[PDB]
């Protein structure tokens, strides 16, 4: 459990993967509602997961922050385009709609889709397990945690997350 | 559908694909015009100035057509 | 019944029930009646935002603003952009799903065709027809707008004009 002097809250009963028995404003209390949360909180950890990583890894290679995306000029394109960061997000939101669309939809149709929408079907070497379903919500509850790490630190200190890391080490 | 379809629409589609990309990057290429600095084949479909320069009828997009002239 | 041609018969699948049917469905694209009612929601919709594409091409060049594919040269396009996907993602993922709520129950909760929004009421079927044969002459006329840009280069008023004198 999150807490040992703590108890379950009677819905969360340790069935779904990562129930650390933690629920204190009572916001799973429906079990409809707790799928929502559930997709949600995967959705969430997967992006946080997908941004830790994406932050790090350019700031490492030598581009720039998690910060100062803006007023650069993503460039260089077949034609010689050069584009700010609000024609990228533009390009973000229209590649996004049909994506986010299809697994907010269950599938294609206007009608009632079978199609799980928490975790679809892509395992192409048989590794889903309670193991690697708890596995991908812990490490994405821990890469949620960081992100907000990122932006307090950025916001109180005014530096690099990586330089933040070099001022303890 | 095989002849209409198939076959018609495949040629219909092909000369599209002619008039619009074979024919200027030909044209230009026949005129000595070194393929590196050749445009490439959507400037022909955006840039009408482009197209025009080669075949000047272009200028006077689909009109003649549609008033079969 | 009246048809969209002379002498021709109508499809089976078409009987005339719903609105705008002038028996024209060759491809048979609406046999199966979910998908009809899938087509229908795409039709009215189309047909809507066309409306609002039209007017929102024609009425400002009236009201002295500019030519429509002018528009972004006095606009920052890019920023106006984001700011409607921000409003529409929300919107038409509402308009979708049928309502608030990640169940699948809900597509069946609600209208997302006519959701039911009349204040004056005067939702007949006579008036459904209305808002289809608008919306037909509103995305016949928005092709003519494009293909007409691009052929004359100029106002889609100054096309008007060329055609009496
Ligand atoms: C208030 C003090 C406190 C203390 C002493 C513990 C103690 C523990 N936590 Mg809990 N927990 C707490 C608050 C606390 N927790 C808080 C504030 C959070 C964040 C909301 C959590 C979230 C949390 C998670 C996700 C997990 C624990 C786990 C644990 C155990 C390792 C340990 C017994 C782990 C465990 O389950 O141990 C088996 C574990 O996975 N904690
Ligand atoms: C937006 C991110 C997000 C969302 C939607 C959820 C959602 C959920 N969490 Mg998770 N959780 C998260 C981030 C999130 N979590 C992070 C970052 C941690 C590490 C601190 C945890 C640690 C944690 C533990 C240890 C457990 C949960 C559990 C749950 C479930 C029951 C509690 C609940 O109703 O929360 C809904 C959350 C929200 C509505 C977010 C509101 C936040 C306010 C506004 C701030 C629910 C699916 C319980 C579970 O059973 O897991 C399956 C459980 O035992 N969470
Ligand atoms: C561009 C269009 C677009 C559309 C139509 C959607 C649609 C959706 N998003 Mg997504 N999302 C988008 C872009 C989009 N998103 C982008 C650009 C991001 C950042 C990468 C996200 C990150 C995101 C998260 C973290 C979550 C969603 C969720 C959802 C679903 C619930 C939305 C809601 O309840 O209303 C809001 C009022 C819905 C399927 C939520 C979900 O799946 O709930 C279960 C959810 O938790 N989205
Ligand atoms: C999670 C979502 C996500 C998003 C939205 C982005 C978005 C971006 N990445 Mg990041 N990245 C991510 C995850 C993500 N990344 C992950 C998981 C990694 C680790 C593999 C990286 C590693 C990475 C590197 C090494 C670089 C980027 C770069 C970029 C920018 C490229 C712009 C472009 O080329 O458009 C082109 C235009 C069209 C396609 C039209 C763009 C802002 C580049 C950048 O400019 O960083 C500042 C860059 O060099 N990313
Ligand atoms: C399937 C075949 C095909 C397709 C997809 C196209 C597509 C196009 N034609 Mg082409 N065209 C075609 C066959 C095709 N054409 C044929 C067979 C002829 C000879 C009759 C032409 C003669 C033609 C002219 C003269 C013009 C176009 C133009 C156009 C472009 C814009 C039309 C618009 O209204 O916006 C569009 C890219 C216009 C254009 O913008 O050219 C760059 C234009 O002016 N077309
Ligand atoms: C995207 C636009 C759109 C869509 C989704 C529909 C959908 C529909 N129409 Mg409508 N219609 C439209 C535009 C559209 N129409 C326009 C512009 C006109 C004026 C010409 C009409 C005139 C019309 C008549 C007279 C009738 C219909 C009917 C229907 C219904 C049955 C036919 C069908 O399933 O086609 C599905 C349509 C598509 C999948 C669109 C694909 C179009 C392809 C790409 C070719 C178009 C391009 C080509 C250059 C010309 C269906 C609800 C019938 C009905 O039963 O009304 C209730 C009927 O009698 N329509
Ligand atoms: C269908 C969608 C639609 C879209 C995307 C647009 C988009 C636009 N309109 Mg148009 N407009 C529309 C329908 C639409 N219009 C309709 C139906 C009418 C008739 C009522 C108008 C009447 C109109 C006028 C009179 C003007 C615009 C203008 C504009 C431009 C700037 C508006 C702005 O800054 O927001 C401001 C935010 C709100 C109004 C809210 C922008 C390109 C301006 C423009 O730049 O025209 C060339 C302008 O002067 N619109
Ligand atoms: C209700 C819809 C509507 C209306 C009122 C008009 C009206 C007009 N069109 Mg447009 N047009 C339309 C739809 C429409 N069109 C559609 C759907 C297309 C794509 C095929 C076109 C393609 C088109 C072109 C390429 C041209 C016109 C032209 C014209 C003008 C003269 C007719 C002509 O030269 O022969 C052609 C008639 C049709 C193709 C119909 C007239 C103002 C001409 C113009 O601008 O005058 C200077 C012109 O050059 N139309
Ligand atoms: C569980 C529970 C509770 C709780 C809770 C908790 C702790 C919830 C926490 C929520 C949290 C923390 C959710 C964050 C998600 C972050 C996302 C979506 C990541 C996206 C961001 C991405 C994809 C990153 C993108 C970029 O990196 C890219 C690619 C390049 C960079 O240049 C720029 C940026 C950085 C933009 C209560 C409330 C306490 C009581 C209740 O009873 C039970
Ligand atoms: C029905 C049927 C068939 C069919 C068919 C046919 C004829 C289909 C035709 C469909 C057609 C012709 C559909 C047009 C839509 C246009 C839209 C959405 C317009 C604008 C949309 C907007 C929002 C405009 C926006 C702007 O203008 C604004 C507001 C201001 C400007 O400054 C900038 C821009 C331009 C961005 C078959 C296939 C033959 C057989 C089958 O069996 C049955």
């Amino acid at each position: 459990l999150w807490f040992p002097g703590a108890k379950p809250p009677a819905y969360l009963t340790g069935e779904f993967p990562a129930d650390r028995g933690f629920d204190p404003l009572g916001l799973a209390k429906d079990p409809a509602t707790y799928e929502r949360m559930r997709s949600s909180e995967v959705f969430h950890s997967r992006l946080a997961m997908l941004g830790v990583v994406g932050s790090l890894i350019p700031e490492l290679q030598g581009q720039g922050a998690w910060y100062t995306l803006s007023e650069k000029q993503f460039g260089p394109g077949p034609n010689g385009e050069v584009i700010g960061f609000t024609e990228l997000a533009l390009i973000g939101m229209l590649f996004s709609y049909p994506l986010e669309y299809w697994r907010g939809n269950g599938g294609f149709g206007w009608f009632e889709e079978k199609g799980d929408r928490t975790y679809p079907g892509f395992d192409p070497l048989q590794l889903t397990s309670e193991y690697t379903k708890t596995a991908e919500i812990k490490n994405g509850r821990l890469a949620m945690s960081a992100l907000l790490g990122f932006a307090v630190q950025h916001a109180t200190t005014g530096a690099s997350p990586l330089e933040n890391w070099a001022a303890t080490t | 559908h095989h002849l209409s379809g198939l076959l018609g629409l495949g040629c219909l589609s092909w000369a599209g694909h002619q008039i619009h990309v074979s024919l200027p990057i030909n044209k230009l290429l026949d005129s000595g015009v070194n393929p590196a600095e050749l445009p490439l084949p959507h400037d022909f479909i955006l840039d009408k100035s482009l197209i025009s320069q080669l075949y000047p009828s272009f200028s006077k997009g689909l009109a003649p057509f549609f008033t079969f002239h | 019944r009246a048809t969209w041609f002379p002498g021709a018969k109508a499809p089976p699948h078409l009987t005339g029930e719903f609105p705008g049917d002038r028996g024209f469905d060759p491809v048979d694209f609406a046999a199966n009646p979910e998908s009809f009612e899938r087509m229908r929601a795409s039709e009215v919709f189309h047909g809507r935002m066309a409306m609002l594409g039209v007017a929102g091409c024609l009425i400002p060049e009236l009201l002295g603003r500019g030519v429509w594919f002018q528009a972004g040269e006095s606009v920052d396009a890019a920023q106006l952009g984001l700011y409607f996907m921000f409003l529409a993602a929300p919107s038409e993922y509402w308009r979708g799903n049928g309502g608030f709520g990640w169940d699948q129950k809900e597509k069946k909760a609600g209208n997302r065709i006519y959701p039911g929004f009349d204040p004056l009421k005067m939702t007949s079927d006579e008036t459904k027809t209305k808002e289809i044969k608008n919306g037909r002459l509103a995305m016949i006329a928005f092709l003519g707008l494009v293909s007409q840009a691009n052929t004359t280069g100029v106002s889609p008023f100054q096309n008007l004009a060329a055609v009496f004198g």
